[PDB]
């Protein structure tokens, strides 16, 4: 919808071109002397805007490292892909820390709380919403 | 008409111990209009569980300044639903209604400040 509209601006000013040269010297001074669209600068038009609706994904680059090995913030409650779990590590500058090592998997965890006296937001799952 | 399931509970003038006995039912408070003074009337029902003293229904008028609403009276349970008539027409009851579950929780329910307003609405004001 947003193309048909645009494509029809644009062809109708080329067409317009071999009459216009010859025009456009007359036009220069018309608008000094008469009055301006809105604008002072040249004479500029219309252009339109086109739809474009998806943004892509492009592709890596490397292959070698598809996790390279920089350091990223990955959320608790988030897509796991397996590839990432072996880099998880649980940090201590948290209350929680793991209460053995970390599978290097993705799974049910268990984590030693250090400090369960102070408040932080838990996750309610359904069962609790519904009480 | 607001109810919530809410069960029997012991009174006491010995020390007011107030734990529940804890069956099972609801309390249904009418609102009601009756002179000055409202009279709204808290019918205790219950519905399954005979374990402890089950109490056999009886509607409680609301006499205003004798009653008194206090969430805990001895910190062992909260939501302690007091009508106070100094072992005439005392009967007690503790809500048991889901907020966060039917515990015992102290300063009333978790929707704290939706369980207050109650209170007042009932128990301090006469219609």
């Amino acid at each position: 919808e947003v193309e048909k509209v645009a494509t029809a601006v644009l062809s109708t000013t080329a067409r317009a071109k071999a009459r216009a040269k010859k025009t456009k010297k007359e036009k220069g001074p018309n608008e000094e002397e008469k009055k301006k669209e809105h604008e002072e600068k040249e004479k500029e038009r219309e252009t339109n805007k086109k739809g474009i609706k998806e943004t892509k994904e492009n592709d890596e680059e490397f292959y070698k490292n598809k996790y390279s090995s920089k350091p990223y913030k990955v959320d608790n409650m988030t897509r796991i892909l397996p590839q990432q779990s072996r880099y998880i590590s649980f940090i201590k500058d948290d209350r929680f820390v793991p209460v053995r090592k970390f599978k290097g998997n993705n799974g049910v965890v268990v984590l030693r709380d250090r400090e369960p006296k102070e408040p932080v937001a838990l996750i309610e799952t359904v069962r609790q919403m519904k009480d | 008409v607001i109810k919530f399931r809410a069960g029997v509970c012991e009174y006491n003038e010995d020390s007011r111990l107030c734990t529940p006995i804890p069956v099972q039912g609801e309390i249904e408070i009418k609102p009601n209009e009756e002179e000055e003074l409202g009279f709204w009337d808290f019918e205790w029902r219950p519905t399954e569980k005979p374990v402890g003293r089950e109490l056999d229904p009886i509607s409680l008028i609301l006499i205003p300044g004798e009653t008194m609403w206090v969430p805990i009276k001895s910190s062992k349970s909260g939501r302690i639903f007091a009508l106070v008539f100094s072992s005439n027409e005392r009967y007690f009851f503790w809500l048991q209604e889901k907020n966060s579950g039917n515990l015992p929780l102290n300063e009333l329910s978790a929707k704290d400040k939706e369980i207050y307003n109650k209170m007042i609405g009932v128990l301090n004001n006469s219609s």
